[PDB]
């Protein structure tokens, strides 16, 4: 049967446990607009036995 | 015969129906009820099953002591040895110094790795009552601990070399005269010559060969008979790759397969010589001979620094590594780069081959015929103007599979920097050990300079 | 330094912690570096872990059978070769759950 | 759980961070298990030690055809915190300011609220920081690292100091409870049991120490034999670093019950020994058996209103680590690590130091060594020590220094202690970021810009280290060109 | 109790008792006991690690020392692999008395 | 008494800290524990005595059960192996006394 | 238990004391590590002595469940117990009598 293996497979298939969890405080749009610098990126962290 | 006789903690064990598939670990735990020795992996990597073996070495007229992984040691290989487990050295009523110090220095958390670490340290002390700090760390290349972060184990054991969490002044002193006697029976039994033994289990027959003629005759009539020396490959293939070899022959007793001969061109080792013997003889030669003569020897030794640990090197044979012919063997690239001489024998034939690219014709294949065995390997002295390096990079420095491993040799025309011979051999770059044969011939007669460096690099980038 | 063979300096460790108050009883061990109570038995191989418990005369052994596929229907299971192994008792499946 | 994170950080030229948006994804495998609680804890720790006024973290747990992932020492924390430390490293690099200054100036103060609105009281982190900076001789050693790097092309050194804040308590409030049962036999010996299990952390040792203080008798008179559902029911798992906190209180309460029952015999015979009081109570038919119980009060966070305290208190610590990488192979040595850890008033400094080192070395494995490999079809290739490489005897820092913070009692836990199991694990990220610093030094030697934000995923294996040290050899192999 | 399955390493014990109502024990001979296959040991008062004084009023021996004070007084115990071997070994424990 | 089940003990040594578990046909777990512990020289907290049921007692297993328990506990301590003894009816009638 | 039906009587007592069916209550065995310093099962006294002990242990439990019984006056026994557990109330108690 069609398998979902990686995080990206799951994102592409909407295969999640429950809904999005979120914590937010303050004003992001204003925060980012008034910053001198913006830096974006992605990080991958492998699991562990 | 067919009775298996050995000693455990100084007590005689007579096993009348020994099954070749039975390991020492299973025998200690399930038959003798001695559960101090643990199962942590069954594949030689963790050391939780470390025990000590003592035997009379008939060659040297001396009693020897070494550690092994009980998880990989077939009991059929252990006729007339003495086994010592954690229970054999002390208990809570009278702790051995090794036991007391690891406990008191907080080197034991969950405690599951502790007996194996105790046995590795114990074994070191039976061989070297006053080890250096470096020898102590080297004793544990094949032991893992998940809880302690290692620091307290090494710190407590440092007291054996040459507010506070513990007091080394309250530690009981070591008296090496108080260790268990080598069983007098085994000294009496070495006076009797060894005969062929046969063991028959549910699925496997094991023949302990006593002579070369016995071995070669068996291989002649049954070329399918599987040779086992240290069992560090075969044990893995049986347990993890679901391989079954119904007929096993162990040639470990055979003198010719255990001999060390110094010759004009180098040192020949019998193919059953353990890697620890190779290490001890090459170390002696490196210490006494001129640097000019020992380039290949120091290449082997560098590889052997990072080859498993003590327990595996005690039983792992040089010939076992060559014949297994894994693409990531750490020794084959070195033997290939030095062109080491191999002697191959069957019943009625003897031939010699210098190891080169042709020795490995396919994946895990050698040029050996089904009825041939590897008798010996000659590790050569280096010549004047001949230089050697050996390399290994894995995922971890200690006890790991190479990603790439290499032997490299250059011979210079005498008095010059012009290349006479160049050999670059690699494991981990194909389905076999390879030589960079498109790149190296182009370099002959070149001077060793930046143009040569750039030419070899471009060549390797294309060829590999 | 590119040509140097691997070599380390010897270890140099320091553990710092606080002494308990001066008038704390010597029998009051809270805050004192008491070694793990089972450390001596662990060192001697006398500490008992689950598999060190002796087997009963009538004790049996179990081995799990696991999937070799990430996602699949099980269309059939054949235990005929299993049943030939000496000492075989049974193969448990979802059907066997009470 | 493997994590993937997508971050965006806004900051001033001073290094002060003003905006942070992070989306987290974890690989949960084929059952839910503890995955959602793990994601919660990662979100709780996305600030690490830093006060960020405008902040948004999201978490999603992926449902996949892999074995179900579960609890591991740290429980989402080390993943959440490494992401924080990763963009923070990029903030410092971008500003052209020392990393240690950028971290310090962004650190919370005593009395600040977290992004989840919990007040940081008894905030010992600045003390751990100043003590570690000082005992590690960090600034002097920075200069020696710089000097080594000028003198060496193919080996590079790196040095980094990293703080941590770790919330103590199960994220599911009702799990913060513990039970004990105590018996005193007529020879005066005490049999004790509690809900916690011994797995090498020295929990029974600490409970015997606690019981001995509570009862005012030597530890030699008290024994714990095992953990059983028929002596203490409905126990929470031995997890969340919580067990000594929870069971210590339960043990203490059972002992107090026994003492209250013995007090009239103690009054009749003020000096007469323990054994006399016990035999007197027995022959007067007084019960010598008691249960004890404890629950952590005042816990319960709501994700809807972003209010309520998820944690009872916080653990704090700081680690400074130095590495030396081999730019030609990807190998490295861990040269020196200095750790300063707030464990409150330690119940047992030997056990607690053992837990700091053990936890640190597992994090060292997580961030630099330990890697699992799967076929494209989702079959685990890595199934034993031959292919799964945990730290060995030779992997540990050559100089390994650990200090427990002095003079920091934590009244709200048993005898003023703090939990120690999980918090130190993340501090091994100091090696990861020291490696990243070493790699940057190597990259600059190939002319590759400072302020360039090159990629280093976790774990920082020899493969990842070697590939990141771009040179004439990598260029030739990858693209086919150089000189 | 006896319906509980035996551990694979379990041993059997058999008590050895006085055949005299009041006598001195002058010697114990276990030569024959030792010939029974499966024999492990014969426990006597000497093997008691701490105290041989037992009973509700501390006036009883765990194992007889020096004298026996009833027919049935426990002198010692044979340990063997099986109950049959223990019974046979207990018969080979020869005691000499002085009334 | 002629309880249909005679006196019986299984002593299981745990190999740590003097810990032992006894499974006994007894009306008196407390004295079984105390007498074993005193004989062995360990605290009471090391000895666990368990009784699921007896095949009768009628007072005959209130104290006299311990003459089997202690001998058995001793064999288990000495050997490090579980040890079991159920008395034969003739042994039980001789040793354990009556009204 | 030696045939006198003591465990049966104790279950009967506990069932009345807790107001739950006997089927929800089980006694497995007697052990020194669950109840210490016990008198012998003798003097015909055991149902009297243990019955009172059992009654008192049950009263402690009922007292802990009362706030949950008051909130959910008809909701079943199992509801009160799960409510007590998730409110972190102890569901274990000793009982004693002289
Ligand atoms: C923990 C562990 C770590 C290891 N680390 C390394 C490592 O770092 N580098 C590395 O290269 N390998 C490593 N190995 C592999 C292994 O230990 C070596 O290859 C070892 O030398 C095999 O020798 P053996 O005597 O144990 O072989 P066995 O398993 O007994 O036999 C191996 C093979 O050689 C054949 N054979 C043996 N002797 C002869 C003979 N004289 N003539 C013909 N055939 C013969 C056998 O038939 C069999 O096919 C490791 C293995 C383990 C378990
Ligand atoms: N157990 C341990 O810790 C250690 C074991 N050893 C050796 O490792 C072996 C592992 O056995 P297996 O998993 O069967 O590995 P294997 O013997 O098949 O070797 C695998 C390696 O060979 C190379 N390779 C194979 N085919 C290739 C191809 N077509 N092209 C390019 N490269 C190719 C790759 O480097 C690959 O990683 C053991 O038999 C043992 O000899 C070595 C070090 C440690
Ligand atoms: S069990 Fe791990 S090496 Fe033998
Ligand atoms: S102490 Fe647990 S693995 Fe070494
Ligand atoms: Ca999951």
């Amino acid at each position: 049967l069609p398998a979902i293996i990686t995080i990206q497979d799951a994102i592409n298939n909407n295969s999640f446990y429950g809904s999005e969890i979120k914590i937010e405080k303050g004003d992001l749009k204003k925060g980012f607009s008034e910053a001198d610098n913006v830096v974006s990126g992605e990080l991958y962290i492998g699991g562990q036995e | 015969a067919d009775e298996l006789v050995f000693f455990v903690n100084g007590k005689k064990v007579v096993e009348k129906n020994a099954d070749p598939e039975t390991t020492l670990l299973v025998y200690l735990r399930r038959k003798l009820g001695l559960c101090g020795t643990k199962l942590g992996c069954g594949e030689g990597g963790c050391g939780a099953c470390t025990v000590m073996i003592s035997k009379y070495d008939r060659l040297q007229n001396k009693i020897v002591h070494f550690s092994v992984n009980a998880c990989l040691a077939p009991i059929c290989s252990l006729h007339h040895v003495a086994v010592t487990t954690v229970e054999g050295i002390g208990n809570t009523q009278k702790l051995h110094p090794v036991q007391e110090r690891i406990a008191r220095s907080h080197g034991s958390q969950c405690g599951f790795c502790t007996p194996g670490i105790v046995m590795s340290m114990y074994t070191l002390l039976r061989n070297q009552p006053e080890p250096t700090v470096e020898e102590i760390e080297n004793a544990f290349q094949g032991n893992l601990c998940r809880c302690t972060g290692y620091r307290p184990i090494l710190q407590g054991f440092r007291t054996f070399a040459k507010p506070s969490l513990f007091n080394p002044e309250d530690f009981k002193p070591l008296d090496p005269t108080q260790e268990p006697i080598f069983p007098p029976e085994l000294l009496r039994l070495k006076d009797t010559p060894q005969k062929k033994l046969r063991f028959e289990g549910e699925r496997v027959t094991w023949i302990q060969a006593s002579t070369m003629e016995e071995l070669l005759d068996l291989k002649a009539q049954h070329p399918d008979a599987k040779l086992v020396v240290g069992n560090t490959e075969i044990g893995i293939e049986m347990k993890f790759k679901n391989m079954l070899f119904p007929l096993i022959v162990c040639p470990a007793w055979i003198p010719e397969l255990n001999s060390v001969v110094h010759g004009p061109e180098g040192i020949s080792f019998g193919a059953s010589c353990p890697l620890s013997l190779v290490e001890s003889v090459l170390a002696e030669e490196i210490a006494k001979l001129p640097e000019q003569k020992t380039e290949v020897f120091r290449g082997v030794m560098e590889q052997l620094r990072w080859f498993a640990g003590k327990q595996v090197k005690s039983v792992a044979s040089i010939g076992g590594n060559i014949i297994t012919a894994s693409p990531i063997s750490d020794l084959n690239p070195v033997f290939m780069a030095s062109g080491a001489k191999l002697t191959l024998v069957s019943r009625g034939t003897r031939r010699t081959v210098r190891m080169d690219h042709t020795f490995f014709p396919g994946y895990r294949k050698t040029l050996l015929r089904p009825e041939e065995i590897l008798l010996s390997i000659e590790i050569p002295y280096s010549k004047e103007g001949e230089f050697f390096s050996a390399f290994k990079q894995a995922s971890r420095r200690e006890d790991d599979i190479a990603k790439v491993t290499s032997g490299m040799r250059v011979l210079f025309k005498p008095g010059t920097i012009e290349v006479q011979e160049l050999s670059l051999c690699f494991g981990g770059m194909a389905d076999r050990t390879i030589s960079a044969l498109k790149t190296t011939p182009k370099q002959l007669s070149k001077s060793w300079n930046e143009e040569l460096l750039q030419s070899v690099c471009a060549g390797l980038a294309e060829e590999l | 330094s590119a040509t140097l063979l691997f070599q380390k300096d010897p270890p140099a460790n320091v553990q710092l912690f606080q002494e308990v108050p001066k008038d704390q009883s010597e029998e009051d061990m809270v805050g004192r570096p008491l070694p793990h109570l089972a450390a001596n038995m662990q060192a001697s191989g006398e500490a008992v872990y689950c598999d060190d418990i002796p087997r009963y005369e009538n004790e049996l052994s179990l081995r799990l059978v696991t999937s070799t596929r990430a996602h699949a229907k099980i269309t059939s299971i054949d235990t005929s070769e299993a049943k030939k192994v000496p000492g075989f008792v049974c193969f448990l499946t979802a059907e066997d759950v009470p | 759980h493997p994590f993937l994170a997508k971050y965006k950080v806004g900051f001033m030229k001073t290094g002060t961070v003003v905006a942070l948006e992070v989306a987290h994804f974890s690989n949960g495998g084929n059952t839910e298990d503890l995955s959602r609680s793990i994601m919660e804890r990662a979100l709780f720790h996305m600030d690490n030690a830093y006060k960020i006024p405008n902040i948004r973290g999201t978490g999603r747990i992926c449902k996949t055809n892999l074995p179900s992932n579960t609890a591991f020492r740290g429980f989402g924390g080390p993943q959440g915190m490494l992401i924080a430390e990763y963009w923070m490293s990029e903030v410092a690099i971008t500003c052209g300011l020392p990393a240690e200054e950028v971290r310090r100036k962004n650190m919370y103060k005593e009395g600040d609220l977290t992004h989840f609105n919990q007040k940081l009281e008894g905030f010992t982190l600045p003390r751990c920081w100043d003590e570690c900076i000082a005992s590690s001789q960090y600034l002097a050693r920075k200069r020696e690292v710089e000097k080594f790097n000028r003198e060496n092309r193919w080996k590079k050194r790196g040095l980094c100091i990293i703080p941590t804040k770790f919330g103590i308590s199960f994220t599911l409030p009702f799990l913060n409870q513990g039970g004990a049962l105590v018996h005193v036999y007529t020879d005066g010996s005490v049999l004790l049991t509690h809900g916690g299990t011994e797995m090498g952390q020295g929990l029974h040792t600490k409970m015997v120490q606690v019981a001995s203080r509570a009862l005012k008798i030597p530890t030699s008179k008290i024994h714990i034999s095992e953990t059983s559902t028929n002596t203490v029911p409905n126990t929470s798992p031995t997890a969340a670093s919580a067990s000594a906190d929870l069971n210590g209180q339960g043990v203490y309460e059972a002992c107090q019950t026994i003492l209250k029952r013995l007090e009239p015999f103690k009054k009749k015979k003020p000096t007469g020994p323990w054994e006399a009081w016990v035999m007197d109570a027995y022959t007067s038919a007084v019960s010598l058996s008691a249960t004890g119980f404890y629950k952590t009060p005042n816990l319960g966070y709501s994700f809807e209103t972003n209010s309520g305290n998820p944690f009872h208190y916080f653990s704090y610590g700081v680690a400074c680590s130095e590495v030396e990488i081999d730019c030609l192979t990807g190998d490295h040595k861990n040269l020196r690590t200095d750790i300063v850890m707030d464990v409150g008033s330690s119940l047992n400094p030997a056990i607690d130091i053992g837990q700091v080192e053990g936890a640190f070395v597992q994090g060292l494995g997580l961030f630099t060594m330990e890697e699992l490999h799967y076929s494209p079809e989702g079959s685990l290739h890595t199934r034993g020590p031959s292919t799964y490489k945990i730290p060995a005897f030779g992997s540990i820092p050559i100089e390994f220094r650990v200090s427990l913070l002095r003079d920091c009692p934590n009244k709200r836990a048993i005898y003023a202690s703090k939990a120690v199991g999980e918090p130190p694990l993340f501090l091994a990220s100091s090696i990861f970021f020291a490696i990243k610093d070493a790699i940057r030094a190597a990259r600059a030697q190939h002319g590759d810009n400072a302020k360039q934000l090159f990629q280093l995923d976790s774990p920082a294996t020899p493969e990842k280290i070697r590939n990141a040290c771009v040179d004439q050899f990598t260029t030739l192999c990858v693209t086919g060109v150089p000189e | 109790c006896d319906d509980i399955p035996r551990y694979e390493n379990e041993l059997s014990l058999r008590l050895v008792t006085s055949t005299r109502a009041h006598a001195k024990i002058t010697s114990i001979d276990t030569s024959e006991a030792k010939k029974v296959p499966g024999f492990v040991c014969f426990l006597t008062a000497e093997d008691v690690p701490n105290s041989n004084a037992t009973g509700l009023f501390n006036d009883e021996t765990v194992f007889a020392k020096d004298e026996v004070t009833c027919v049935g007084h426990i002198i010692g115990a044979v340990v063997a692999d099986t109950p049959e071997h223990a019974q046979r070994a207990a018969r080979g424990v020869k005691i000499t008395y002085e009334d | 008494h002629f309880y249909l089940e005679t006196n019986c003990t299984i002593a299981v040594p745990k190999g740590e800290a003097g810990e032992m578990e006894l499974f006994v046909s007894t009306q008196n777990t407390m004295k079984t524990q105390s007498f074993v512990a005193k004989m062995l020289g360990v605290p009471d907290n090391r000895i666990v005595v368990r009784v699921k049921r007896m095949g009768g007692g009628f007072g005959g297993k209130e104290t006299r059960s311990t003459v089997v328990s202690t001998a058995l506990a001793l064999a288990a301590h000495k050997t490090g192996r579980p040890v079991r003894c159920m008395l034969d009816r003739d042994e039980d009638m001789l040793i354990t006394g009556g009204r």
